[PDB]
């Protein structure tokens, strides 16, 4: 039963080094051809490197050249995108799919299954864990949330009561600052007899820092 | 089996044959000549050593008539056992530069066939893909 | 080296209706361009593959055509899941079979809705380190077209609120826009009255929700 | 400095050791033999030099039996570091047979490299030729 | 017939003439020198034995002014025949080893004909294949 | 002349430096000593012949200090003077043997090389063939 | 303006040697592809071997292989097809003509231009000359001409006077007689007038033996 | 190693006619097959290449056809100088890439004729060697039969008389046979009475020349 595996994105400050190995399971990576293809973040699809082991022969974008190196081991089962100078351009999620190469008439189906991708932060900015603040509400509609502020890298959560408030929320997508850290507010509309019958809490987990955390949102 | 043993320590034990035949058969020539002290066998065994590595002292020697033929036959071997112990430091330190041309042209050639090779998939790969422009485009 | 030109960067259309993406190549690909409808969060899907036929799994509304250069994917009886962003590769090539277009991202167009602005003052220990941030909510709209402006002591304030929109929602099918008037506490307790101004596609009168600083 | 000198200045002081073995051993048992002059030292030094080079002046040398044992060892010696002065300077010589073995490589690769795979640009050259053939001519 | 052995039968029928001007031409400028003893033919015969070879023993050598100049010509003459006899054996063996190096480049050469042409083989193999992709798919 | 000559007729000139300073300098520092005929010049001219080519009589010898240390010296040029001989035996021998490497390897590649190049042409052939079984056919 | 010219046929005792030359004069056979094409003496034509001296190609028919070689040098212009082995079957007449090699579409037209040939006799059989003898009339319309009889190898030709009688001429094809020599009757038909006032000589040339012959024919 | 079959061996067919020559191939040629017209005596001249199109100086009275293996020549309004020996050849293979089929001879056929004979008496000359030569000669006939006997005092004679026709003319399209008599004179002083026998198809009475020797 096919499939792949990104594996290795990481945090990296910029002009780094990185490897990436997109571990295959359903065929044998000897007579298929390997894409890694990364979308920004936030931005259109992009193709970064691919190697048909079959023949002896790679292939890398115009967009990356003496910085970037897919290579394969087969005996092992997996690609591997290698990244070296790094740039503060590189950030986004990278994938890598396969293409029957070119045999019988497979190839004319071309990227037939990807993997789900890891993520790659090129930034000099460090590990935080968020500090969250609570937004208050005020006056049967009402708007309250929470504040992930200064956090660092992608990405967070933020539930309310552990899958408790689940209508009502919308929680927005991060964006970065000048400083060089995500922030991001996750509102919830709610009726406001609630403000005082029923409590409020934002579960918040930033994973990269090994930290999560949860707030009561008291008016 | 080495071959350079029984080649170097097998000429070099047919050299003592000829240090075993010059104190043997010149210093028995030697026992009644006008001036012999090259008499006994166990004195005269200083003759053939001066004689193969031509040293040449002069404490032991003949003025015989075979006993000078039977000398000639002495220094000859001296200089066999020279060069034959020359081959067996030439079949070593060789062995060594044997060393070196096996793993150089091994290395070079295994490589070059392979940079051919894969000029060759590069070739494989094209004629591929040309098919696959070609049948499964118009079919 | 082929190029792409997809099209168009987006559209908006009802359930039902038939849509159709053109897509046109810098060269001369034969059939080695293939169709991708990605879904927000997840990997893309493959739909098309010789431009001519479909996967072995796609819904039988997704249709593939050519004109030599140009491509075009087309969708009749627009399903209600089928709200992706879609992608036009090739493969055809020598630089390796890869290249995508700018893609188009299909979004439903439903009836105008209501969508609410709120505040939100500075929390107090925002305060409490060295930054205050105040935050406006638009709450669930529809044309994502919304102009909220701010305005420090009725003076309009420059550059320094960042905007992020929810993507549009699986029932209401309405965008919720949010903007972050942040400022240092000195800056913050420098003036006294921070307001929110909301302009927008279906506001009469443009919301003007508002605070004073400290009641 | 390689296993030359660790080769020749080590066999050359290996050599030392049968031109000490050779005026120490059979100068002492030649210290009261009917006619010993190899007796002394000193004066028995003019002994080993005769031997090795294999001159044999005479002015100095044994008529025992274990004084001729440690002779012969003398003039082995003296051939032994002739075949090592001769593996120091073919060491040299050949030192730059592999210099100019160096040029001759550099030359005949660097022209089976770059003018080799340049038939390779050649090759994809007129492969995408009939990539275009196909479908400039077909579609 | 052989320029092997009217090279190397030809040189040492040669040195017999360094073997019968040197016991002859240095042994007549030996008849009454003060310590002549090398002045009969038959007994000086001792004498460019011990100087080719450089043995070197004693017991006949002149004293005379042009009976040393015909003396260092005989000597001369022993190293010429060392050379010589060094590189009639170095040729035998050496002629073995490129014997060797037959079999060596007759195997390397062998593997470089028959399974390298093979290619071109297939060459026209992938080649005889789109010729018939195209008018067997075609016309 | 020839370098040959200005290495070899060079060495030979450079060797008479060695056989007019050992009838010089250890006959001279034996002009007084226990046991010393090598006293005059002209007649332990003799002395510096038997050293180099080790012959070694023992008519002409030192028992001095300074006149052994100024011996050892005669008897070092002597092989210094035999390998620069078995040096250039094998510097013209092995420069017809160098004629024939030249002639060899030259001969080999030229003709490999080009049996690589009928395998290229043997594609220029086959691809203008297929490039007409092509638009030609088609238009 | 093109033209070919095969030379070097002769007549050669089994199991020979002969080098025919195939002078091209009107191209570059640099860049063009020279066939040798060889018609049997009476029967129908056959292709012998050819050779493109642009790739550094030659072809020879499964009919022969180990004695003949095409070749050529271009240098001088020349194609030479190299005959070895002869067997009496290769008794031919030797044409040699071009077709362009794989160029452009050139290449589509066939053998586009063919030399007049010449002719290879293997056989044991020695050369011979044969004596013409005299055909005499007898009675508007007569009916007289020469025979050249016993003679060998082909081909003999005659003409009647330089070019002085052109019609009612009707040489006939050489036949070869159990003798082994060929023979052949050359008759021309006259009015009876001319007998006595036109005089008929016949012009014969066996140039394989060296004879020429004129021999004037009256009543 | 491609094979070919041309059709049929000759024909016979009169001017203004439509002739159709007929080559079918042992492999897959695609269209490297040409015609040539090759007239007794010279060299092949060339008229169709691509199996398709003809060369640049040929009649356009003939057309070349094709059936993936089987190609045909045709002659429509068949002039009366396309007298000639016809092969089919092909270029495609790569033993290559000659091969000729069995040609195919296109004579032409008109009304029957009459052999005209005349007789020549053994050259005087000729008998001042060894042997005499009586000779028959037909002269312009048509059908290529012919049955001419020989008669030395009107008893018929056997296996001694060689015949040789010429080739259709390029005009009178007519074949001329020629019968010859050869006896050692011994013999041919033998008898007295030399007559050639005639026979033919348009012949109402076996023509019989003859002549009187000596006189």
């Amino acid at each position: 039963e096919v499939q792949l595996v990104e594996s290795g994105g990481g945090l990296v400050q910029p002009g780094g080094s990185l490897r990436l190995s997109c571990a295959a399971s359903g065929f044998n990576i000897s007579s298929y051809s390997i894409h890694w293809v990364r979308q920004a973040p936030g931005k259109g699809l992009e193709w970064v490197a691919s190697i048909s082991s079959y023949y002896s022969s790679t292939y890398y974008a115009d967009s990356v050249k003496g910085r970037f190196t897919i290579s394969a081991d087969t005996s092992k089962n997996t690609a591997y995108l290698q990244m070296n100078s790094l740039r503060a351009e590189d950030t986004a999620v990278y994938y890598c799919a396969r293409q029957p190469s070119y045999h019988m008439y497979s190839w004319w189906v071309a990227l037939d299954y990807w993997g789900q991708g890891t993520l790659v932060t090129v930034s000099s900015a460090s590990t935080k864990g968020p500090s969250v603040f609570p937004l208050a509400p005020s006056s049967g509609t009402a708007a309250l949330g929470c504040l992930v502020k200064d956090y660092f890298p992608e990405p967070v959560t933020v539930s309310w009561n552990s899958g408790a408030l689940t209508s009502g929320v919308h929680t927005f997508p991060a964006v970065l600052q000048s400083s060089g850290l995500y922030s991001l507010s996750s509102v919830v509309t709610v009726p406001s007899s609630s403000l005082g019958t029923q409590t409020y809490i934002c579960n918040v987990n930033h994973k990269p820092s090994n930290t999560k955390v949860d707030k009561k949102v008291e008016p | 089996s080495a071959l350079q043993w029984r080649a170097a320590g097998a000429a070099t034990v047919l050299l003592v044959i000829v240090l075993l035949a010059g104190s043997y058969l010149a210093v028995l020539a030697e026992r009644g000549a006008p001036g012999a002290q090259l008499i006994t066998y166990p004195r005269a065994l200083w003759w053939s050593v001066e004689t193969a590595t031509t040293v040449g002292y002069g404490d032991l020697y003949p003025v015989t008539l075979w006993g000078r033929l039977v000398a000639v036959v002495v220094m000859v071997a001296g200089i066999t056992s020279f060069g034959l112990v020359t081959a067996a430091l030439a079949t070593w330190f060789v062995g060594q530069e044997q060393q070196q041309q096996q793993q150089f042209v091994r290395h070079s050639e295994k490589a070059a066939e392979e940079a051919y090779t894969r000029t060759t998939r590069a070739l494989h790969e094209r004629f591929d893909r040309l098919e696959r422009m070609l049948d499964d485009n118009r079919r | 080296d082929i190029q792409m030109t997809q099209s168009p960067s987006s559209l908006s259309a009802s359930v039902g209706d038939r849509v159709t993406i053109t897509c046109r190549a810098s060269q001369d690909v034969n059939t080695a361009v293939a169709w991708y409808q990605q879904k927000p969060g997840k990997a893309p899907k493959l739909l098309i593959y010789s431009a001519s036929f479909l996967e072995s799994g796609v819904p039988s509304r997704f249709s593939g055509s050519r004109s030599g250069t140009d491509f075009t994917l087309t969708i009749s009886s627009l399903q209600p899941e089928d709200f992706a962003t879609y992608y036009c590769q090739q493969y055809y090539s020598y630089s390796a079979p890869v290249t995508f277009g700018q893609g188009t991202k299909v979004e439903i167009k439903r009836t105008v809705a209501a969508p609410s602005v709120f505040i939100f003052p500075p929390s107090d220990e925002q305060l409490k380190s060295g930054t205050a941030s105040v935050v406006c909510l638009l709450n669930n709209f529809y044309p994502r077209e919304a102009k909220v402006q701010w305005k420090v002591d009725n003076a309009l304030q420059s550059g320094n609120s960042q905007e992020s929109v929810t993507e549009q929602d699986s029932k209401d099918s309405t965008y919720s826009l949010s903007s972050t008037l942040t400022l240092s506490k000195a800056d913050y307790e420098k003036h006294k009255v921070y307001a929110c101004e909301v302009t927008h596609q279906g506001l009469s009168s443009p919301v003007t929700k508002s605070f004073n600083r400290g009641e």
